[PDB]
């Protein structure tokens, strides 16, 4: 048929699309993601970089 | 001995069992060897010499 006729994308459209809502909401997810990978990450390093300060043994005859 | 101290007996009883025990000690200044009594520092000594 004619190339100017859209098949249906009822399905999974919205009722309201309202941009302000749908960007709001996926942008809320990412950022989340964002701030506990960056708090992750942080404590990584450090239970590494931690490891190389005296051990318990050295302390013991400070 | 140290690793004892809070988490079953208090600081002056760990003092008090360790310092039952005595150990070896740096050599004097005519190089006889000495002995002295346990710290903190020390191991849990056993009972046979090997
Ligand atoms: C080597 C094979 C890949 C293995 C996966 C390795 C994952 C590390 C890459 C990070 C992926 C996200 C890239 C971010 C980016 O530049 O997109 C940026 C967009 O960034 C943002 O707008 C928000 C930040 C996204 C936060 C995502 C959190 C993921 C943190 C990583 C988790 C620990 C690994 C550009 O992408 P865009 O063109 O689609 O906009
Ligand atoms: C290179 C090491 C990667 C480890 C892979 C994950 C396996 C889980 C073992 C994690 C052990 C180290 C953390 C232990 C710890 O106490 O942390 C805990 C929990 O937090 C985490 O580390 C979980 C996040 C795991 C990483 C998430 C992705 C971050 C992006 C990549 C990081 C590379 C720069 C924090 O507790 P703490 O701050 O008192 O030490």
């Amino acid at each position: 048929k004619s190339t100017y006729r859209t098949p249906n994308f009822d399905d999974v459209l919205k009722e309201n699309n309202d941009a302000d809502k749908g960007r709001s909401y996926a942008y809320f997810m990412v950022g989340a993601m964002g701030l506990l990978s960056s708090a992750g990450a942080k404590s990584t390093v450090e239970t590494f970089i931690s490891s190389m300060t005296a051990t318990a043994d050295v302390l013991a005859m400070a | 001995w140290r690793t004892l101290v809070g988490v079953s007996h208090t600081n002056e009883e760990v003092r008090n069992m360790a310092e039952e025990f005595e150990y070896d000690d740096e050599p004097d200044e005519q190089g006889n060897p000495k002995k002295r009594p346990g710290k903190l520092s020390d191991y849990i000594p056993g009972p046979y010499p090997n």
